[PDB]
């Protein structure tokens, strides 16, 4: 996901390599950066 | 017998980004929940589109105000991340981790005075090769924009990304083809009672701008 | 070299109270008296332990120096029982300047609480008084405090009157010790003035701004001084910055109409260059010369090793604007000449203005020493014409005669500008008086000059042979200006063949004596007297030297025990003036 | 293209507004767990070690580029030079723990030793900056300059000491690096580049034969 | 928005029994999430409750902005300010909370001023640096323009690195004011301006009772 050139994986399980996350009950900058008003607002003559 | 294998030489140092994990010494630790945490930004460049960054000028203030005399030139600098108006952008700030760009930069020119004070302006872009123009008669033969102030108080002009290469570097040498883009050159064309006024300027990234190849030169 | 030496004035004050460290002259409107800073004197005050003050010291008759009451008052409150002030060792008196009627003193350690927090910065604080009147002037004591403001600035460090009546002040700590010029007129120091509040604000207020952080630490404001430099009778700013450049001096010299920036620097590290500053036009083109000191300079000598000696700048003004910059080294090692500077006005009445240096911890036991130098056309003569010496041992602090001097005052009416020397090492103050300047216009002539041997014509009395003679003739002329006798009589001496245990060739026929002395009175801007005689050669067959010329020599000698007046004050003659002249004669062949 | 200046809302524009055509572009190089996941040197104590990523200079990519974000997650890898063996202790543990062999404990293996270590913080996601009691908010009271400046540095800043990834300790270590993984960053924050002195920022770039 | 220099885009806020009517506005400038995340969490074991009477403007003065105040003025107002409403006795009350801001700068002068305020949200600020200011825009801001608005509303939430907070020790949000372009008074503008804020908290959560000297 991070930093691979290369892609040999794990011998060890995924709870040994690294940490497990927990859900409860891109994001942001990625949704802003993408509803960026890019069209001209005028009334383009020519 | 067992399985045999040749150590070869050359290999197995250590190199600080070779896409390699370390070995665990610890397991089985969940997480505290962290899921829609707001903020979330998962690509350098995304916040340097969606959030643009003052410029820097004689003074060091964010605006350039109208002159009322025979000059029209109120900015001219060298379209290069390096430049001296670029230093303290997020845009230039982030490009000095990187040694080559491509693609297109945005400025963003608000004005600022009184609702009777109106000017009209003028932002070219002179290829390398010969001195940048000095007039803006001499600079309508280039790509220009030209705006006047009234409702909308905000224009955006994109830097076009015309280069021999397709990259070019973020650094500067010495008089050289990748370290001068040529430059981009702001006139004043009129202005009407907008004497001591301000046109503050942003830059940001354009939708095609790139950015490649890290390093670490110094400095944050 | 007309200061009087013998009797000078003395002052005295309270032990370790250092009485001299700043002295002035005070002349109201008809009497004359002295002004002596002791900026470690105690004083009533309720609760403040050298407090400081400053002593009016009457010239007239007896030595009294009584003290002068600024303020009497101790500590005030901001709160109950939260001290707003600290007047306990405030230094008050360490700077007193006077201008007719208005008399301005300064402590540059008063230390004030803030209007916020209880904090104990020392901002300075002044004191002027108008006759009757008495304000407090402390510009630094403001809402800007706090090292980067002027809660350090120690306004009153040094202070100079315009004569548009403006005051100049001086802070070195203001903004991180850049330093700060603070200019306000005389009029809205006291007309806005308010007892009940501690940070006044003045309208027509001229001040250096602050600067950027590369300028801290330069002292500005450590020393002042005041003269025109634009050309427009308003008089200028002039201020030593004596650890700008990197610790080699500089001099700042701004507008005194709008505080708008010449600019003077050192050429030696750590030399503190601008210790000291002076403005008078010492050349008598009415533009106003800059004098900057150096007391720590060190030079070269024959052998090629450094001495501190110290240097004084002389940079006269030119029409055109520039400068034409003098040097000029001190001479004692390690006595730091230019520790003071101060403009004597025309000392000896000469037709241009003079100066004093001095070398405070000069001289036999670092007793200290004063050196006078007089103005002429080409510039200030780099000789001295007298020599100022202490005459007082040292305790603890060295006596320091000359680390603060005034002149230019003019305090007993004989026509001569006088000069006040503080030695706060001893707690003395001493006052020299200017003696009357005498110009003498001798003459001596010789006729005929070329002696026939075989002339023989004046007979001689007594015998039947008569003598080869010829005329001598000495005429003298004496004025002077100022306060002083109508009637001079003086002592001339005659020698005849003054170039002779050798025998005399020539001498005077009614006396048959080489020698001839002559109580002469004339009188002062009277006609010139002139009395003659004749004197005859030797018989041929009395000596065989005849290719020697012989000389006429004639010599005169004032009396300064009868010229003295009312104190006792003696005239003198001037310099570079000969005491003697002498004609000669020859013999043919 | 004319907008509301004030509007904060993003508005880009393109080359097509005077002819041209935005062309495709390839951004891997600027995705935050690509960049961040290299190994950056530290300057080591000479003994204990706590492992906390603010420790790291300013001035390099992987802490130059970590302080351009408010909030952040990451596993930790770290590669260490030392001398006899190197314990491990996570976070929240006494610093009389680094003594005892049972916590994490690498023996020496030549040259050095690189091991992966999880995330323990208490806290869903750790800080760069935090405002525990600190800046008014009013142009910083013009106070500070001359000596006691240098302290001033970080007096204004600091961090609660649950901001870190524990503490490792040897008899001697010589050469400590850290590497970033799984970063994930939160709210972005300033980043600023060289100010030139020059009207342009020149450098000296690798000089081939032509 | 208008044919004239007259000026009708008109928003209205009602926060609780509040509101704040805007003639010439902008828009609202949501930052970093137009929701909130999850309130109840495991670490308030399903103690927490919402208080629904807290959540309500209060104003407060930020500044004079005179012609003489030059770029890079800041004035900074850390939240939650001092507070003497029902929002204020909470902190007495609970020991933890959480919230965000529905913050409303206004500055008032007529439409020929000219200069540019530049009001942001910024969080957990530590420090500001002169040069930092340029890149002030990397948070929820928004500009105010004399020529064309007087208000900037800027909505935002909860972050932090716990869940819930304890405001007598933590700062989370940061209200920065700054001068972008220095005010003019040219003929007819005001001779100064001030900055007022209207501020209110939004889902506020609290939780954890502590004792009563009462
Ligand atoms: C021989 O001895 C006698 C006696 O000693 C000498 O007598 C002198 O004659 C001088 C010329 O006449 C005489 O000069 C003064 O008196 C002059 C009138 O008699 C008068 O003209 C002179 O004024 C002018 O004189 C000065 C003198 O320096 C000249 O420089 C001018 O050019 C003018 O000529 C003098 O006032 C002198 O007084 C007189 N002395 C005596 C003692 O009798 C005589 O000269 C000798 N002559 C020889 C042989 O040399
Ligand atoms: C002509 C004559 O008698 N000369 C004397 C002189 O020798 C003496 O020195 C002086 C003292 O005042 O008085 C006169
Ligand atoms: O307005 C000019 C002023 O702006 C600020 C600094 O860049 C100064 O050096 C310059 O003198
Ligand atoms: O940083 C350089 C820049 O700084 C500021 C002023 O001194 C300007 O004149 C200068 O060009
Ligand atoms: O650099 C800005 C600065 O420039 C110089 C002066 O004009 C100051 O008054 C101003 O603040
Ligand atoms: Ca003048
Ligand atoms: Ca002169
Ligand atoms: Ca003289
Ligand atoms: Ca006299």
């Amino acid at each position: 996901s991070g930093n691979t050139g290369s892609i040999i994986n794990n011998y060890y399980m995924q709870q040994y390599q690294n940490s497990m996350d927990t859900q409860l009950g891109n994001d942001w900058f990625s949704k802003l950066a993408s509803s960026a008003f890019s069209g001209l607002f005028g009334a383009l003559l020519a | 017998g067992i399985f045999p294998v040749a150590c070869s030489d050359g290999y197995g140092g250590l190199v600080t980004t070779d896409p390699k994990t370390a070995d665990p010494a610890y397991g089985k630790v969940f997480n505290p929940p962290r899921n829609m945490l707001p903020g979330r930004f998962t690509n350098f460049l995304d916040v340097a589109e969606a959030c643009p960054t003052f410029l820097r000028f004689e003074g060091d203030v964010p605006y350039v105000t109208t002159k009322t005399d025979s000059d029209r030139i109120l900015a001219q600098f060298d379209l290069s991340l390096a430049a001296k108006h670029m230093s303290n952008t997020f845009l230039a700030g982030l490009a000095q981790y990187y040694t080559q760009y491509s693609g297109t930069i945005n400025l963003h020119f608000m004005f600022t005075g009184p609702t009777d004070a109106k000017a009209r302006y003028m932002i070219a872009y002179a290829p390398p090769g010969m001195e940048p123009p000095k007039t803006p008669e001499a600079a309508a033969h280039c790509i220009h924009a030209e705006w006047d102030t009234g409702l909308n108080s905000k224009f955006t002009f994109s830097i076009p990304y015309l280069s021999a290469a397709d990259y070019a570097y973020t650094a500067s040498d010495t008089a050289e083809t990748t370290n001068v883009q040529g430059w981009v050159c702001l006139f004043q064309i009129t202005h009407g009672k907008a004497d001591g006024d301000a046109l503050v300027v942003l830059a940001s990234a354009g939708k095609d701008f790139e950015l490649r190849l890290p390093v670490d030169a110094r400095t944050q | 070299f007309n200061l009087d030496v013998d009797s000078p004035a003395e002052y005295s004050g309270p032990e370790g109270s250092y009485f001299g460290f700043a002295v002035d002259f005070f002349v109201p409107s008809s009497r004359m008296f002295l002004l002596v800073g002791a900026p470690k004197a105690n004083t009533t005050q309720p609760g403040i332990v050298e407090g400081g003050q400053v002593l009016k010291c009457d010239w007239s008759s007896t030595r009294r120096c009584q003290p002068i009451e600024f303020d009497a008052t101790g500590n005030r409150d901001y709160a109950k029982d939260d001290p707003l002030e600290f007047k306990s060792h405030q230094w008050f008196g360490a700077s007193v300047r006077s201008k007719q009627d208005k008399i301005l003193a300064c402590a540059p350690l008063y230390h004030w609480r803030t209007e916020m927090k209880q904090e104990r910065e020392p901002v300075g604080t002044c004191f002027l008084q108008d006759g009757t009147k008495t304000v407090e002037y402390a510009p630094c004591r403001s809402q800007d405090i706090d090292a980067d403001g002027q809660g350090f600035c120690q306004g009153g460090f040094s202070i100079d009157f315009t004569k548009a009546d403006r005051v100049l002040l001086g802070g070195p700590g203001s903004f991180y010790w850049q330093g700060q010029l603070i200019s306000d007129q005389v009029a809205e120091i006291v007309s806005k003035y308010d007892p009940n509040v501690y940070s006044i604000k003045y309208n027509n207020q001229l001040a250096t701004r602050t600067a950027q952080a590369i300028f801290d630490d330069s002292y500005l404001g450590y020393s002042v001084a005041v003269g025109d430099f634009n050309g427009d009778g308003i008089d200028d700013f002039v201020s030593g910055v004596p650890r700008a450049a990197r610790t080699l001096g500089m001099v700042y010299i701004y507008d005194g109409k709008n505080m708008s920036s010449y600019n003077f620097t050192g050429e030696q590290m750590a030399a503190y260059f601008g210790f000291s500053v002076a403005a008078t036009d010492i050349n008598g083109d009415d533009y106003a010369d800059v004098f900057i000191g150096a007391p720590l300079f060190m030079d070269r000598g024959s052998d090629g090793k450094l001495q501190e000696v110290g240097q004084v700048s002389v940079s006269l003004q030119r029409a055109s604007g520039d400068f034409q910059t003098t040097k000029l080294n001190g001479f004692e090692v390690f006595a730091r000449f230019g520790s003071a500077i101060a403009p004597l006005g025309d000392l000896d009445q000469d037709g241009f203005n003079d100066i004093a240096i001095a070398a405070p911890y000069g001289g036999e036991d670092k007793k200290g020493i004063v050196y006078i130098f007089n103005g002429r056309s080409t510039g200030l003569n780099a000789v001295p014409s007298q020599i100022l010496e202490g005459q007082w041992a040292a305790r603890s602090c060295p006596p320091s005669f000359g680390y603060s001097m005034k002149g230019a005052t003019d305090i007993d009416k004989n026509g001569y500008p006088d000069l006040i020397v503080g030695a706060f090492g001893v707690d003395r103050a001493i006052l020299y008086r200017a003696r009357p300047v005498i110009t003498v216009n001798a003459g001596l002539e010789v006729y005929p000059s070329i002696l026939n041997q075989d002339n023989k014509t004046c007979s001689l009395p007594g015998t039947a042979l008569k003598v080869s003679c010829f005329n001598v003739r000495f005429c003298l002329k004496a004025d002077g200006k100022g306060v002083l006798p109508r009637k001079l009589n003086f002592q001339v001496e005659l020698l005849l063949d003054k170039l002779k245990g050798a025998i005399r060739r020539a001498l005077f026929l009614y006396s048959r004596s080489p020698s001839h002395s002559k109580n002469m009175t004339i009188s002062r801007g009277g006609l010139m007297q002139c009395e003659e005689l004749i004197a005859y050669l030797r018989d041929e067959s009395e000596f065989r030297d005849k290719l020697t010329p012989i000389t006429i020599f004639m010599e005169y000698r004032l009396d300064y025990r009868t010229a003295a007046d009312t104190t006792g004050l003696q005239p003198i003659l001037n310099q570079f003036t000969p005491a003697n002249i002498s004609r000669q004669a020859h013999i043919l062949l | 293209t004319t907008s509301a200046g004030e509007s904060a809302d993003p508005v880009t524009a393109t080359v097509e507004n005077y002819g041209g055509e935005t062309q495709v572009q390839r951004r891997q190089h600027t995705d935050v767990s690509f960049i961040l996941d290299r190994f950056v040197k530290v300057t080591p104590k000479d003994q204990i070690n706590v492992l906390d990523l603010m420790q790291t200079p300013a001035h390099t990519l992987v802490g130059a580029l970590l302080r351009t974000a408010t909030y952040y997650f990451a596993d930790l890898e770290v590669a260490v030079k030392h001398e006899g063996n190197l314990t491990w202790v996570p976070n929240g543990a006494p610093e009389t723990a680094l003594d005892n062999t049972t916590n994490p404990t690498a023996y020496h293996k030549a040259p050095l030793t690189r091991l992966a270590l999880p995330y323990t913080a208490p806290h869903r996601v750790l800080a760069t900056a935090y405002n525990g009691n600190c800046k008014y908010g009013e142009s910083h009271t013009t106070n500070v300059r001359g000596d006691l400046q240098v302290l001033a540095q970080k007096v204004a800043r600091t961090l609660p000491t649950s901001f870190n990834y524990g503490a490792i300790k040897a008899t001697r270590v010589t050469e400590l690096l850290y590497r970033m993984k799984r970063a994930e960053t939160y709210c972005p924050r300033p980043l600023l580049a060289i100010h030139p002195s020059e009207a342009r920022h020149k450098q000296k770039i690798v000089a081939p034969v032509k | 928005e208008e044919t004239t220099l007259l000026e009708d885009r008109i928003l209205t806020t009602r926060n609780g029994h509040t509101t704040s009517t805007t003639q010439s506005s902008v828009g609202v400038t949501y930052g970093y999430a137009t929701t909130e995340d999850f309130v109840s969490g495991p670490n308030t074991s399903g103690l927490e409750t919402r208080v629904v009477q807290a959540e309500r403007f209060f104003k407060t003065h930020l500044f004079d902005w005179v012609t003489s105040d030059s770029f890079g003025r800041c004035h900074l107002l850390e939240l939650p300010t001092d507070h003497k409403g029902v929002y204020g006795s909470l902190t007495d009350s609970y020991a933890y909370m959480r919230n965000g801001w529905d913050v409303e700068v206004t500055a008032v002068g007529n439409q020929f001023n000219g200069g540019c305020l530049l009001v942001a949200m910024v969080p957990e600020l530590c420090s500001i640096n002169k040069r930092e200011l340029y890149q002030l825009t990397l948070f929820p801001h928004q500009f105010i323009n004399p020529r064309t608005n007087m208000t900037a509303h800027i909505t935002v939430p909860f972050v932090g690195v716990n869940r819930y907070d304890q405001y007598k020790v933590h700062k989370p949000w940061t209200l920065v004011v700054m001068v972008v372009a220095p005010l003019t008074v040219n003929t007819e503008g005001a001779p100064q301006i001030k900055v007022y804020a209207n501020i209110a908290p939004t889902n506020v959560h609290v939780a954890g009772e502590f004792p009563s000297k009462e």
